[PDB]
């Protein structure tokens, strides 16, 4: 109800996503005849739609970054070793690129060596 | 012999240009990876 | 029959610009007038 | 368990240490989520007439098709919010209320009253990043190369 205080509801955030993501939708998706005239209408079911599916994708963003922030303050030793290996991607990406590059370069001068027709 | 050696750095020229090109993509290649370190 | 003459990068590819100007120059006031048949002018 | 469950992961490897690189993670795909919403109706946007007056039947069909595609990426991304979101409630070691309220004093500055690894990798990420810039600047100087000479380049 609306003006009751207590809030009788559970088993969110997790089905909440699929269930908003697929109802949505049924302006398409139905197996019933659609009548041929409708305009200014469909529009503002949409726009409720998309405006709760962010809605709730806002709720878990934010859920999931208390939970991040919780685990860090708790196991930091886990953030460390995180971006360790971060940085070690990082490094190993670096010294890919810069390998391709040199090839590169090795490649062109190798093939324009004896640019000069002769002489 | 002058047309001749026109080609000669014509396509030279060209060369070059292609050389920046390869370069100029290489040079962006590198850009986006001094973004990276985060020092 | 030391350590000073090399410096910063200020090497071929800048006197290169300077030299070839020259011949640049001598080219704009050497092309052939033909305005319309023969004022013989620029 | 948590797991692998083909989820388009760079270097990660999703094990029983690391909870911040699954929430990480599940974060990345609640985000690639909505991307994949927002790059799908974007596809159907221009959903032109099958009965096309040059082409009969030769360019859409194959889209259509790779749209199923498409659609099937995010399926099994909704599978992966799943096997994510019970690895976040399953981890549930060291203080499980964890309050927020109080640890925003934490945070803060005051109220008038290990880190050998991190210090190696950051200290090799620094001198890799001083002889990535050494590299650089050659390159760097000699990219122009034709911008003083374009006076005959071409």
């Amino acid at each position: 109800a609306a003006p009751g205080a207590p809030r009788p509801s559970n088993s969110t955030l997790v089905d909440e996503l699929e269930s908003s993501f697929e109802a949505c939708f049924a302006s398409l998706v139905s197996q019933d005849y659609v009548n041929g005239t409708d305009q200014e209408e469909i529009r503002t079911g949409v726009d409720q739609c998309i405006q709760k599916f962010l809605d709730i994708a806002r709720q878990t963003e934010c859920f999931f970054l208390q939970k991040r922030l919780q685990l860090s303050v708790q196991k930091p030793d886990q953030v460390i070793k995180e971006d360790v290996s971060e940085l070690r991607s990082e490094l190993q990406r670096k010294d890919a690129l810069v390998q391709k590059h040199l090839t590169k370069l090795r490649h062109w001068q190798q093939v324009l060596e004896d640019i000069n027709v002769q002489h | 012999r002058n047309q001749q050696l026109r080609a000669l750095q014509e396509e030279c020229d060209r060369k070059l240009i292609t050389l920046r090109d390869e370069v100029s993509i290489d040079l962006y290649e590198l850009e986006e990876e001094y973004y990276s370190s985060s020092s | 029959k030391a350590a000073e003459k090399p410096g910063q990068e200020d090497h071929l590819y800048v006197l290169e610009h300077n030299l070839h100007l020259l011949i640049r120059e001598f080219h704009k006031q050497t092309v052939m007038p033909h305005p319309a048949s023969a004022p013989f002018g620029h | 368990a948590s797991g692998p469950f083909g989820g388009p992961q760079a270097q990660q490897a999703a094990r029983e240490v690391n909870t911040a690189t699954l929430c990480r993670i599940g974060q990345e795909t609640v985000q690639d989520i909505v991307y994949r919403t927002m790059e799908i109706f974007q596809l159907l946007r221009n959903m032109q007439l099958p009965n096309g007056v040059t082409y009969h039947t030769g360019t859409y069909q194959d889209r259509l098709t790779k749209l199923q595609d498409h659609l099937r990426q995010l399926s099994i991304l909704f599978r992966k919010l799943r096997l994510v979101y019970d690895k976040c409630n399953e981890n549930c070691g060291g203080m499980d209320p964890i309050p927020v309220e109080q640890l925003i004093p934490y945070v803060d500055e005051d109220g008038s009253k290990e880190r050998r690894e991190i210090v190696e990798v950051n200290k090799k990420l620094k001198q890799k990043n001083q002889q990535l810039k050494q590299i650089m600047d050659q390159l760097r100087n000699l990219i122009w190369d034709i911008n003083a000479m374009l006076a005959m380049r071409n």
